[PDB]
DNA sequence: CTGTCCTCTGGC
DNA sequence: GCCAGAGACAGCGAGTCAGCAA
RNA sequence: UGCUGACU
């Protein structure tokens, strides 16, 4: 709620590596591929599309924590 | 006639160091010449001066100059006794050579009843709070200081440190566990601000 | 020595850090009761804070003092309670200490 | 080949 | 107790390929 | 591991 609301370039890669393994690993794809094979490919039509159902859950130094939504974050 | 300019440099240096404290000083101490101070005054018993504190009247210091040029316990309690019976806590001591050094436990073994401290004479021929490179520092309230705790969600260790015998601790008075702003005059940025602990 | 050591090494182990300064000072404005009063107090009043010590400026605050302690006030002493009790291990090279008569 | 320790030693 | 005499003591760029002898 | 060559 005070953090910053756009998606750090370090959060950004993460969320593509995570959603990578995920298809990767035969998840279901919200994105309608169009006959590319590169499961980073694939994370970057969704990432585009605003379709990556996860949470990122930035820590402060003291333990604190504030829950995001890949959907809530201003992609530059 | 050196002896008076030494003595109106440090009298002029002692009052920018009681008004940066926050005591009553009035403009003409703080713009007060050479030709002046020597027509008003000679000694060095009558150039102690009894300054009061914007907020709390009662609250009062109290600026010594002693004669002897290496002060000792003894010296310590005769103006000691000056304090305890005028009533009031706070003192400063401006030495010709230093104390000797006995003297300086004892200065800290006067409880918080009589909190004493000394400073050099050659300490306050000039005003380093003026320096180029030193910053502005502020004693934070005890209300800020937990203010800045909450933001940034910190303990009172974890912050920088300022050594309680730092020449700038020294000159503002700042006790232990104090937290002080700083505001660094940054090429980059402006005006920095900083926070550190007094310890 | 002894006390005042003990007591700050108390204070320090749930990182209260001002009082270690207190303590010293506490003491020299004075011994057991009187510094055990007060490190009891630091103690329980400010626990909840063994997991906030491992920090800088309170591993340096330990060092210097165990370091001190262990450079100035470990030396050979004629002994306090009896006056002749200065005897005098002196090590040679590793595996080898001697006492003397 | 340098600079702090840093633990004596030794004299005072 | 004040601070020289030291006398230990620890540090000293990154990676790579061989051969030869023990 | 060692030591003697050598490369950037
Ligand atoms: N011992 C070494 C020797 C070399 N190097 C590395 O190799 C580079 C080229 O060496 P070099 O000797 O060719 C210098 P260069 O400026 O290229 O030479 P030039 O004037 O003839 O053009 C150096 O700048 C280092 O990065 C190293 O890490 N350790």
């Amino acid at each position: 709620r005070i953090t910053t609301p756009y998606m750090t370039k370090y959060e950004r890669a993460r969320v593509l590596g995570t959603r990578a393994l995920q298809i990767a690993m035969c998840a279901p794809v919200m994105v309608e591929l169009e006959g590319e094979t590169d499961p980073l490919l694939i994370a970057m039509k969704e990432l585009k599309a605003r379709k990556i159902p996860i949470i990122i859950r930035r820590y402060l130094p003291d333990g604190s924590y504030e829950d995001w939504g890949v959907d809530e974050l201003i992609i530059t | 006639e050196e002896e008076t300019y030494r003595l109106w440099k440090i009298r002029k240096t002692i009052m920018q160091l009681c008004h940066d404290r926050g005591y009553l000083v009035t403009q003409d101490e703080l713009d007060q010449t050479l030709e002046e101070f020597k027509a008003q005054s000679p000694r060095r018993t009558d150039l102690t001066v009894l300054v009061a504190h914007n907020d709390d009247p009662t609250d009062q210091m109290f600026v010594f100059f002693p004669e002897e040029p290496k002060v000792g316990i003894k010296t310590i309690k005769v103006y000691c006794q000056r304090m305890q019976e005028e009533n009031i806590t706070r003192a400063l001591i401006v030495v010709q050579q230093g104390m000797t050094p006995s003297a300086k436990q004892s200065l800290v073994d006067m409880a918080p009843k009589y909190i004493l401290e000394q400073f050099l004479q050659q300490e306050l021929l000039i005003n380093i709070t003026e320096h180029e490179l030193v910053p502005e520092h502020v004693v934070m309230t005890k209300e800020e200081v937990t203010e800045l705790l909450a933001r940034y969600k910190l303990r009172e260790n974890q912050l920088p440190r300022i050594q309680a015998g730092d020449p700038v601790a020294r000159y503002f008075g700042i006790k232990r566990g104090q937290v002080v702003k700083i505001i660094r005059p940054s090429e980059t940025a402006g005006r920095y601000i900083t926070y550190r602990l007094v310890q | 020595v002894i006390h005042l050591l003990l007591c700050q090494l108390r204070v320090l182990e749930v990182g209260a850090l001002q009082a270690v300064y207190e303590l010293e000072r506490i003491l020299n404005r004075f011994i057991r009761e009187e510094l055990e009063q007060y490190t009891t107090e630091i103690v329980q009043n400010n626990l909840l804070g063994s997991q906030g010590a491992h920090v800088k400026n309170v591993c340096e605050s330990k060092s210097k003092l165990i370091a001190l302690f262990w450079k100035a006030h470990m030396n050979a002493k004629r002994c306090p309670h009896c006056k002749t009790g200065r005897s005098v291990v002196r090590k040679e090279h590793n595996s080898k200490l001697t006492i003397t008569f």
